[PDB]
RNA sequence: UUUGCUCCACACAAUAUAGAUGGAUACGAAUAAGGCGUCCUUGUGGCGUCGCUGAACCAUAGCAGGCUACGAAUUGCAAUGUCAUUUUGCGUGGGGAUAAAUCAUUUGUAUACGACUUAGA
RNA sequence: AGAACUGGCGAUGCGGGAUGAACCGAACGUAGAGUUAAGGUGCCGGAAUACACGCUCAUCAGACACCACAAAAGGUGUUAG
RNA sequence: GGCCAGCAUCAGUUUUGGUGGCAGGAUAAAUCCAUAGGAAUGUAGCUUGCCUCGGUAAGUAUUAUAGCCUGUG
């Protein structure tokens, strides 16, 4: 038989072990991982090497993150600092392209006129041989 | 180079009002960038100038200026209040202001 | 309420490949092709297997689950149109008036007729379907037989020569007139 | 930003897109809203064809052409909509609409532009998934449209020049970052990667 | 409303013929102490012969949780008063503190039997201590084990009022 | 009677803006799904990758922006400090084209009167 | 139709209830600034296409009390008990 | 010598931010650490048709090559 192509969805999915990135609040911009699941649309957070507290939050206030660690169901503060650091999900993160193109809109936000003046003359000196390159 | 501009363009909405009675005395400005009075609160005590033309050549050109402030922050959405020296005529509702950063604080 | 994940299964026999996705359905295998189009209601598929495929809908509350089961067993359907074809016999029954039935061929698609229905002059038409082939019986001489793989198309075909043979302004106690269908069944077995 | 906004209609809500347009054409925006004719109406068609029907009981007796005028191209019936929310018997309201172009379809002098979206009015984002709905070319070509068949013969049409646009840009921008990647080593992307750029 | 437990001691005024009266407890959810307080008389006096005037409040504590980051089934038994009648009802909610659970009690019996705050009273709320005795299926679907599932459907916020692409809810 | 008319080029003078002063920057379709790249046994394919806002991308330095391949000060501590686009007329030179309608008379396929429909160098 | 107490209209503008003598708020010299009441914040229309938990899809839904009509009796429609 | 503006230092009324110190409660409750006990949405390990280093199978086993709950300090 003929391999049957059923394929749909490959959806990131809410479960014990799931990093969030909080989006509102107190934390906004900060990873935590799900710790247990309190009901259909609210969940209990707890990411203790950023510093946020262990919460009970909405499915709202947070976003999904496509990586995952396995911890076990309703761990505590310690267990989860010692896991996360073992998973090395920091480090996982900062290599994706979410974390650079968010790191990136931090960076441009920082930037004196001078920095946008350096900006400037450095893109134009790029697209002088880039132009001349396609050309 | 190109660009000269020194200023942020808004809009003038409408007159200060309730439902049925406006207040002519406050003009209330869309500044085109803003959206909370948290970071509308930057641009309070600015000057506003209205530009338009004329057809009387009056002190060497056609063109005539109408200025004011900006007094305070309106509702939750990057609304301000401006108060002019003769107001504005109603006409304008929804017509190009310039804000300018002349009394600065950066 | 709302659930949080029900759940149904399709087995997929041998010899047949089910290609879905973005919920256009397509099984081919011994008798044909058959594609069905179930964009109207939101519900996931998964190939688990080479043998089965999951079908599944997140929370739903009793109504996305009620219509998952009407999913499966329209899969189901058209699976087993395909292994095993679909088939359904018809008799005539007449008391005075021999219903005349043959099968024309028009200008258009192969209609098939009906004569001196109660004495009727009037002669009545059925439009078939592309799916369905039109046959009689051997040994029994009041009997017609539709065949295909589409259940709809081969239900409602054999439905369509019923609601035309239908005795009008008299009584339907009385008058037991037409063409009925008799057997529901598969052309392989 | 611009300054004339291009709106494509397609799956977007009738009320919900009438009034941000609403909105922005009294405060001064010129905005023109292409290929009404795939907008989309929450309640299903039945429910909406029998307002329609409501509304075309409403004339004046003793004289019909005097009565309320049922426009019944989709654009006509976008632009019931708006009218309804703009103040349209003042010299206000009537300056804002005139800032307002509602057509079916795209033609020529927007097919070459850049289309937004509304996001507050899409149906997509603002129904529930498994709700009916209502298309509003149906529902015109229901209650008595007669062009809906031009429409979409002068759509496709559209439809292959644009896409036999797209690839001739899609094959330049393959050619353009199959040879922006020889610089993107050097010391000046180097340095520009350090200011985010 | 932001609902606090509270914990109010209170106590009949002494007289001659008993100059040591008997000391009542009540645990009262409500926004503040001063609501706590009238939910404590109002308690009361269909228990005992006892007014405000005719008594005294010895004390009122505000009850913290004693674990708030720990996911606990509550079950509430609570009367409440409809348009014909009294009745008893049993819900289980699934939340980390009782605070949070007598909240989302006080929307779903607003939202599913239209009785307001002043309808309802609440009876009992006990933390069901195993996963047994949990017997109502909208919090047993929740207790099992390796539990996840997808959110199939994200809107994203629109911080500005026109968007240049066609936006796509994945996930 | 090229005193009339039209089109063009710029030399100017008048009036009005529902409100220009970096860029309206182009696939289509679906959303319980897609975009892009590569390979291929070209398919409702395999693999990689992306989204999580356009907070982008492109242009952007030069007396309102110069000369060469030095200048800008004294608009005096701010006073839009004027640059955009339709209408219109005049002047210069440079081409181009040579008409009908209404009244009056008449018809009666029309008609209260106008109007309609006919005819007449 | 006839009484009892209070408040009001008559004699009274103003904000709200689209509009209304009586309802809600509040009673008035001429202006400025600030803050509110009753009522509201998609657009007309000044102000959150706010946030949080549920319910409902109506082939005449429903949406600010007075108030501008609604019952008895049914519906394994859906939800909770 | 005045009228129209701009800035500074003030005065009255007001509006909107940043930041510091102190006090209270179960001298917050928590987290965290230590100790004792416990069970399962049962972790290692041990039985267990083939077999994925005991994984699917389903028992045993209360910390073991994860953890949790409760009490006490």
């Amino acid at each position: 038989s003929t391999d049957s192509i059923v394929k749909a969805s490959n959806w990131r999915l809410v479960e014990v072990g799931r990093v969030v990135l909080i989006k509102k609040g107190q934390s906004a911009g900060k990873l935590a991982a799900i710790v247990e699941i309190i009901d259909q649309k609210k969940v209990l957070i707890d990411g203790p090497k950023a510093g946020v507290p262990r919460q009970a939050i909405n499915l709202g206030q947070v976003v999904l993150t496509p990586l995952t660690f396995a911890l076990p169901r309703g761990a505590r503060t310690a267990t989860v600092s010692k896991k996360w650091a073992a998973a090395a999900v920091c480090e996982k993160w900062a290599a994706s392209s979410w974390a650079k193109k968010i790191a990136q809109r931090e960076r441009r936000a920082a930037l004196t006129d001078f920095e946008r003046f350096q900006v400037m003359v450095l893109r134009k000196q790029k697209r002088y041989t880039v132009k001349k390159a396609l050309a | 180079a190109e660009s000269h501009r020194l200023y942020v363009k808004g809009k003038h909405l409408s007159y200060q009002r309730s439902k049925r009675v406006n207040n002519p005395n406050v003009s209330l400005i869309k500044i085109e960038g803003v959206a909370t009075p948290q970071d509308a609160q930057f641009y309070l005590g600015k000057r506003i100038a209205y530009v338009y033309r004329a057809s009387k050549e009056v002190r060497g050109s056609k063109i005539r200026v109408m200025w004011g402030k900006v007094t305070r922050t309106h509702g939750n959405s990057g609304v301000v209040r401006a108060t002019f020296r003769n107001n504005l005529p109603a006409k304008t509702f929804g017509a190009s202001v310039r804000i300018f950063l002349y009394p600065s604080n950066i | 309420m709302k659930y949080i994940q029900t759940e149904q299964q399709i087995e997929v026999p041998e010899g047949v490949t089910v290609s879905i996705k973005s919920r256009i359905v397509k099984v081919v295998g011994p008798r044909g092709t058959l594609t069905k189009n179930l964009k109207h209601i939101d519900v996931t598929f998964t190939k688990v297997n080479n043998q089965l495929i999951k079908v599944a809908v997140h929370n739903g509350g009793r109504k996305h689950v009620a219509a998952l089961r009407t999913v499966k067993s329209l899969v189901d359907n058209m699976i087993t149109g395909v292994t095993k074809g679909y088939k359904y016999k018809m008799r005539y029954v007449y008391a005075h008036f021999p219903i005349n039935v043959n099968i024309v061929e028009k200008d258009g698609a192969k209609f098939i007729e009906v004569r001196n229905f109660l004495g009727d002059k009037k002669i009545r038409n059925v439009p078939v379907r592309d799916g369905v082939t039109i046959e009689f019986s051997t040994n029994v001489k009041d009997e017609i037989v539709l065949s295909g793989n589409s259940v709809e198309d081969v239900s409602q075909n054999a439905a369509d020569l019923q609601q035309i043979c239908r005795v009008r302004n008299k009584d339907i106690r009385k008058f037991l007139d037409g063409i009925y269908v008799s057997h529901k069944g598969f052309i392989t077995e | 930003s611009q300054p004339v906004v291009v709106i494509d209609a397609k799956d977007h809500l009738l009320g919900r897109l009438a009034s941000t347009i609403a909105k922005q054409v009294l405060n001064g925006q010129k905005i023109v809203v292409v290929r009404a004719e795939a907008l989309n109406i929450s309640g299903e068609f039945f429910r909406n064809k029998l307002k329609y029907h409501d509304f075309l009981r409403k004339a004046t007796a003793f004289n019909k052409t005097r009565g309320p005028f049922h426009f019944r191209a989709p654009s006509r019936i976008l632009y019931k909509a708006i009218r309804g929310m703009v103040s349209h018997k003042t010299a206000r309201g009537k300056a804002a609409l005139e800032r307002l172009k509602i057509f079916e379809g795209i033609p020529p002098p927007y097919d070459k532009k850049k289309r937004v979206v509304v996001p507050q009015a899409l149906r997509v984002l603002r129904l529930k998934p498994g709700r009916k709905y209502t298309t509003l070319g149906k529902l015109s070509t229901s209650v008595g449209w007669k062009y809906e068949d031009v429409v979409a013969k002068l759509e496709d049409k559209r439809k292959v020049r644009s896409a036999e646009y797209y690839a001739k840009k899609r094959a330049f921008t393959k050619k353009v970052s199959s040879a922006s990647a020889a610089a993107s080593e050097s010391d000046v992307a180097k340095q520009l990667a350090s200011f985010g750029y | 409303a932001h609902f606090k437990e509270y914990q109010v001691i209170g106590r009949r005024l002494p007289t001659e013929s008993v100059p040591e009266p008997k000391l009542f407890r009540m645990r009262i959810f409500a926004s503040n102490e001063v609501i706590a307080k009238s939910r404590y008389w109002y308690f009361l006096q269909k228990l005992h012969k006892v007014k405000k005037a005719s008594g005294e409040i010895v004390s009122i504590n505000q009850i913290n949780e004693a674990h708030p980051t720990k996911v606990k089934n509550f079950g509430v038994w609570v009367r409440y008063d409809s348009r014909s009648g009294t009745h008893n009802m049993y819900k289980e909610i699934r939340d980390v503190s009782r605070v949070a659970a007598v909240e989302t009690l006080y929307q779903d019996m607003a939202a599913r039997h239209r009785a307001r705050f002043r309808s309802i009273h609440i009876l009992k709320v006990a933390e069901i201590e195993k996963t047994a005795d949990v017997k109502r299926q909208y919090v047993k679907q929740f207790l099992t084990k390796d539990l996840k599932f997808p959110l199939p459907h994200r809107v994203q916020k629109s911080t500005k009022t026109f968007s240049y692409k066609r936006p796509s809810t994945f996930y």
